[PDB]
RNA sequence: AGCAGAGUGGCGCAGCGGAAGCGUGCUGGGCCCAUAACCCAGAGGUCGAUGGAUCGAAACCAUCCUCUGCUACCA
RNA sequence: AGCGUGUGCCUACCCUACGCCGGCAGGCGCGGGUAACCCGUUGAACCCCAUUCGUGAUGGGGAUCGGGGAUUGCAAUUAUUCCCCAUGAACGAGGAAUUCCCAGUAAGUGCGGGUCAUAAGCUUGCGUUGAUUAAGUCCCUGCCCUUUGUACACACCGCCCG
């Protein structure tokens, strides 16, 4: 078949991924996040937060 | 490969020896010669399979008639420190699609490929444009 | 009182007696003023004073003090060159030489004909920076009929 | 040949004893949701030659040449 | 001086005291921190006190540009970032216009978080120093309510005449 299919991804934008359906673009890492921010905010009313401020 | 005094004779030997000393060197002798970001290139590197470029070239100069150059080697890799035992090969670099070829001089050692080959075509101009301003505007 | 001497020559540039004598000799290229409040210590002299009351003694041993740094034991790395390249050696470089070498160094990198040399034929920046909307010498343009 | 004007610094007209004067145009900006109108901003530089006063001369004043305007002949 | 933050997380990675070596970037040896526990009694800047420069495109300004040294990475060229020496430009308070602001507020000044393998002139918060001017009005721009007029309702950026 072949004898490779992938190559170096260990640091940078492309060897983390935000959990939407392994979306990127949209950079996030915060207090362990790997949550994705239009998500987030539909995950205002569950739990992780209140809007209280 | 045509110059004079470039890297031997009256004016000019490369940091105070000739490119005849720098042959025999090993690798190691060469790299304390003053060009730091070289000395990254070997102490981390050494040899990522750019074996299939150095072959090519040695045979190539070894095979080719005396007094005349090879035919090329090609690459699509732009990154090799330019080495004197590199000198005299002729050598195509991939662009996005086109293979420049160059000759390798003594003069270029220490030097990537790829300030050899250029990647875009250098500019003219012109003749602004229609929204080229706060004017362009207005048909019907 | 020392009314003895002003306005002075010495090598490649006119140097006034007028200024203090570190920042006087900075007129002379490849010599900032960091590199005079030192070459003046190793001579041993005042700086507290004008460059007009210096005698021709003095400054005899100043360009000899400047011009073999080395054997007077400033520090390689405190030179404008080392390893110039090609000449195999440190060195210092001074006012009409500097401009001699530089030329050089120009004409070389059109010689090997690297990405260097076009950008400097070509008159736009050498080092990563955005001519888009830098520049201008130029901006005179029309579109309309 | 008599009289008159000029011999650009973008254009056209050439303003006066302080190095573009006037009118216009082109190019850009401003105003306005937008256009017009309106308001601002430009531009390598003895301005045909030979001289004098002068701080200086297209421009202060002369000596010459050329092109034209009106008048008009030598040829 | 304050708001914070920190390895044991994503897949290979944190914040750093202390000792030693180097001008510097940095390297190296050891130790702590799940954190009102260790970094950090956060021994920050402007400010404050004493020398030097002298009205000079000057030592103001640091653009452009040459050479050299380090760090990150699989790779640094069209210079990733950082450091050293040299080079020393425009710019000497800004037209027509225009923005924002009423009390710990404006302005000056530094710091933390965010993105981050390497890297803020950005954004989001925080402290520190701390004024002048107003206590009003519908003039401009715009908005709310009533009354009035209308050939308008795709609603005046409307409709319509020779």
């Amino acid at each position: 078949q072949q004898l490779y299919w992938s190559h170096p991804r260990k640091f940078g934008q492309g060897s983390r991924s935000c959990r939407v359906c392994s979306n990127r673009h949209g950079l996030i890492r915060k207090y362990g996040l790997n949550m994705c921010r239009q998500c987030f905010r539909q995950y205002a009313k569950d739990i992780g937060f209140i809007k209280l401020d | 490969v045509e110059q004079k005094k470039k890297r031997t004779f009256r004016k000019f030997t490369y940091r105070g020896v000739d490119l005849d000393q720098l042959l025999d060197m090993s690798y190691e002798q060469l790299m304390q010669l003053y060009s730091a970001r070289q000395r990254r290139r070997l102490s981390r590197g050494l040899r990522r399979k750019q074996h299939s470029l150095l072959k090519r070239l040695r045979k190539a100069k070894k095979e080719a008639p005396p007094m005349e150059k090879p035919e090329v080697v090609k690459t699509h890799l732009r990154d090799m420190i330019i080495l004197p035992e590199m000198v005299g090969s002729m050598v195509g670099v991939y662009n996005g699609k086109t293979f420049n070829q160059v000759e390798i001089k003594p003069e270029m050692i220490g030097h990537y490929l790829g300030e050899f080959s250029i990647t875009y075509k250098p500019v003219k101009h012109g003749r602004p444009g229609i929204g080229a301003t706060h004017s362009s505007r207005f048909i019907p | 009182p020392e009314k003895f001497q002003h306005i002075l020559r010495v090598l490649n540039t006119n140097i006034d007696g007028r200024r203090k004598i570190a920042f006087a000799i900075t007129a002379i290229k490849g010599v900032g003023r960091r590199y005079a409040h030192v070459v003046l210590r190793k001579a041993d002299i005042d700086l507290t004073k004008r460059a007009g009351e210096l005698t021709e003694d003095e400054v005899e041993r100043v360009i000899t003090i400047m011009q073999n740094p080395r054997q007077y034991k400033i520090p390689d790395w405190f030179l404008n060159r080392q390893k110039d390249v090609k000449d195999g050696k440190y060195s210092q470089v001074l006012a009409n030489g500097l401009d001699n070498k530089l030329r050089e160094d120009l004409e070389r990198l059109k010689k090997i004909r690297a990405h260097r040399g076009l950008r400097h034929f070509w008159g736009l920046r050498v080092r990563g920076q955005h001519t888009k909307t830098t520049g201008r010498r130029g901006r005179t343009v029309g579109v309309s009929k």
